[PDB]
DNA sequence: GCCTACCGGTTCGCGAACCGGTAGGC
DNA sequence: GCCTACCGGTTCGCGAACCGGTAGGC
């Protein structure tokens, strides 16, 4: 949908379009989506984050233009936001929300790499299956949904198509199939969901849940 | 079908088939939201895979020799199911999420004007260009004959869209039919998204496309065939295929003056965009059209009326006569339901020739249509069955050719008078329409050739 | 669309070593 | 009757090699 794309390298395999060296794994990298000559579909042109700003591209507002911006770590978002460039109650709720937005951002990130330290992929796969959740493709995406599941809740099936809703940047989009020909287009910020039930098998669940985690709903960007 | 030349082994090894089922399928997949609009041709020559975005250089292919012939079936049926979702054999097909859907593939002794008539109505490259504006795939549609059961389903989808549009159905309901249609009939939009079929005239535009597309494949069906023996001439072979007796009415003829009067007189005051000019007059006599019309020569109130259509259609109109729209097709565009439409004015009919400043020449018909006891209507009304004792329907217009100047012709009433006001003015029609709901009631008399003069 | 580097899961290959049967010496 | 230097054969341990399914790349 978007022109640009930012994420942490899913593998240290892809090369950089400008300098032509291997972009290392788990490193901040930016892309520009182009039409593939070989097939009917868009393809990312990966750049080193350092090399991205010398090609001549100037993203005015990263959060609205670049994809995967909200999924980044809070301090890394500010690096993109700064490098892109080179009343009482109103400002209070405005400033206090950004405090709570960082609070939510690095809460999930603490929870994410906590599970990466303790659990393998097969544990995280069987975590989602127990909660009646669709197991996604990808390592990063699996713990992203497990972290989403634990913090907010196990997502109930869709109203019409009975598919799986997924958090994407600014809302929960349905990824099911209303029919064989067309994909479902349900979208919401307040989806239906029962509480996340961790199985008995969790000797480090008391450690992860001990990180001052109370009941709260997903906060979104302005 | 035959071998795809993208392999490079087209005239070397034949495409294989196991008894009945031919090991070759052309798949398609479109998602209007994503914008994807792709093809996927699979064959078993060696196995060959072709893929890309329909109607563009985007895509690639892979020719690959097999270890053996039984491994071919294994590789073919596996690739098939992986891409389409279903097995190679099935009682009825079912589409699957993000999987593809398979598309169902199947010295001349005559006058100079008559030779030009065949030259005009059998030039198929002119018919190809005619489809380019519709955005039908130009690449492999001439060699790849799209099935009859397929096009009937394509018609059915269009009729479902009009039904969905009429009663303000869901966007998803519309999205599905728009997806379904472009998958079933491959279009060429290039690098931009397929547009949604949400309008009332968009379905009519795509309905007209199918009508034209059908007649081109019919024109091919005539052209391809016969008995290729060294005796007759190339133009004569195509003449005999039309199955009609065409004659040139001379300009000195007295009956020819009536037609030129009928052209000159009945030009519309509102249709002042162009100016007609009769190049030729042809007297036309179809094979056994008098045998079927004998019943209606007993019928009263017979009128000689205009009927225009694309130059592409006249290849099929001569061979099969004037035909009513199929039952699967949508009723959109038609004023009073499916049937043969006629006008008393040459101009109103002449608009259906579809001519431009670049393409000036065009063809228009004149048929003895037995109207009989007429059912007169003012406003538009989609009828299914006629009232009792009524053999035709009339759309009452504002302007009508002078009824006190209605000249006769071989026992047929020719209304070639100029325009005057009608008896009733509470109608939503500017000019008259004559409708028959039976192909037997029409009997084609004359075929004209007209030059159009615009101002640009 | 296809290609392929990566992942886990099992197998495979080969040398150390373990072990029991044995025949030349006293 | 002992002991023991020598040899054929089974087991064991661990890293190389193999492999099918797949997430990432173009
Ligand atoms: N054929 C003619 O020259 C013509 C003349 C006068 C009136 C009509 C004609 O055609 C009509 C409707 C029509 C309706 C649907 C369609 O697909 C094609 C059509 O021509 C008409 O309503
Ligand atoms: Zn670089
Ligand atoms: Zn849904």
């Amino acid at each position: 949908d978007k022109l640009y794309r930012v994420e942490y390298a899913k593998s240290g395999r892809a090369s950089c379009k400008k300098c032509s060296e291997s972009i290392p794994k788990d490193s901040l990298r930016m892309a520009i989506m182009v039409q593939s000559p070989m097939f009917d579909g868009k393809v990312p042109h990966w750049y080193h984050f350092s090399c991205f700003w010398k090609v001549g591209h100037s993203i005015r507002h990263p959060d609205v233009e670049v994809d995967g911006f909200s999924e980044l770590r809070w301090d890394d978002q500010q690096k993109v936001k700064k490098t892109a460039e080179a009343s009482k109650k109103e400002k209070d709720k405005d400033s206090k929300l950004e405090k709570a937005l960082k609070a939510q951002n690095d809460l999930i990130w603490n929870i994410k790499d906590e599970l990466k330290k303790v659990c393998s992929t097969n544990d995280l796969k069987e975590l989602l299956i127990f909660n009646k959740q669709q197991v996604p493709s990808g390592e990063s995406a699996i713990l992203d949904r497990v972290a989403d599941g634990m913090v907010f809740g196990a997502l109930l099936p869709c109203e019409e198509c009975s598919g799986q809703l997924v958090f994407k940047s600014d809302a929960y989009y349905c990824t099911g199939d209303v029919t064989a020909w067309t994909k479902c287009m349900v979208k919401t910020q307040t989806p239906n969901r029962k509480e996340w039930v961790t199985p008995k098998e969790f000797r480090e669940i008391s450690y992860l849940k001990k990180l001052k985690v109370k009941k709260q709903d997903r906060i979104f960007p302005p | 079908a035959a071998v795809d030349p993208d392999s490079g082994l087209e005239h070397s090894a034949h495409v294989l088939e196991k008894g009945g089922k031919v090991f070759s399928a052309t798949l398609g997949l479109v998602d209007i939201v994503k914008g994807t609009n792709s093809y996927y041709k699979l064959q078993l020559l060696w196995i060959f895979r072709s893929w890309g975005r329909v109607g563009t250089v985007i895509g690639s292919n892979k020719l690959e020799q097999m270890p053996s012939k039984e491994d071919a079936i294994e590789h073919f049926m596996k690739l098939y199911e992986e891409k389409t979702g279903n097995a190679w054999h099935s009682k009825n097909f079912t589409k699957y999420p993000k999987k593809f859907y398979p598309l169902e593939i199947d010295k001349s002794k005559l006058p100079k004007p008559v030779q030009d008539l065949i030259k005009m109505i059998f030039d198929v490259e002119s018919m190809k260009k005619a489809m380019v504006e519709y955005e039908i795939d130009l690449q492999k549609m001439p060699l790849g004959k799209l099935s009859k059961r397929q096009i009937q389903a394509a018609y059915s989808i269009l009729s479902e869209v009009q039904q969905a549009v009429s009663q303000g159905s869901s966007d998803s309901q519309i999205l599905d039919l728009s997806n379904r249609f472009y998958t079933l009939i491959p279009h060429d939009f290039g690098m931009k998204k397929p547009p949604l079929l949400n309008n009332a005239d968009s379905v009519q535009a795509k309905v007209e496309m199918l009508d034209n597309l059908l007649d081109i494949e019919v024109a091919y069906s005539l052209l391809r065939g016969g008995s290729d023996d060294s005796s007759k001439d190339p133009i004569d072979v195509n003449y005999e295929k039309l199955k009609t007796d065409i004659k040139v009415v001379d300009r000195d003829s007295e009956e020819a003056e009536i037609i030129r009067k009928y052209v000159k007189n009945t030009h519309a005051t509102t249709h002042n965009a162009y100016d007609l000019e009769v190049i030729d007059i042809f007297k036309i006599e179809r094979e056994g059209e008098c045998q079927r019309y004998k019943p209606f020569k007993q019928l009263h109130n017979r009128r000689l009326l205009w009927h225009g259509s694309r130059t592409t259609n006249f290849a099929g109109i001569l061979s099969q006569g004037l035909r009513i729209a199929p039952p699967e097709a949508p009723v959109t565009g038609y004023m009073f339901g499916k049937g043969i439409y006629f006008a008393d004015m040459v101009s109103k009919s002449a608009n259906y020739c579809h001519t431009s400043q670049g393409d000036p020449i065009g063809l228009i018909l004149l048929g003895e249509v037995a109207l009989g006891n007429m059912y007169e209507l003012k406003h538009a009304s989609h009828i299914s069955k006629l009232p009792k004792g009524k053999h035709s329907v009339k759309g009452l217009g504002k302007t009508t050719p002078d009824p006190s100047a209605n000249i006769s012709l071989d026992g047929v009433d020719v209304p070639l008078g100029t325009g005057i006001s009608s008896g009733v003015n509470d109608t939503s029609l500017l000019y008259n329409e004559y409708i028959v709901y039976d192909i037997a009631q029409v009997n084609l008399k004359y075929l004209l050739k007209l030059k159009f003069n615009f101002k640009t």
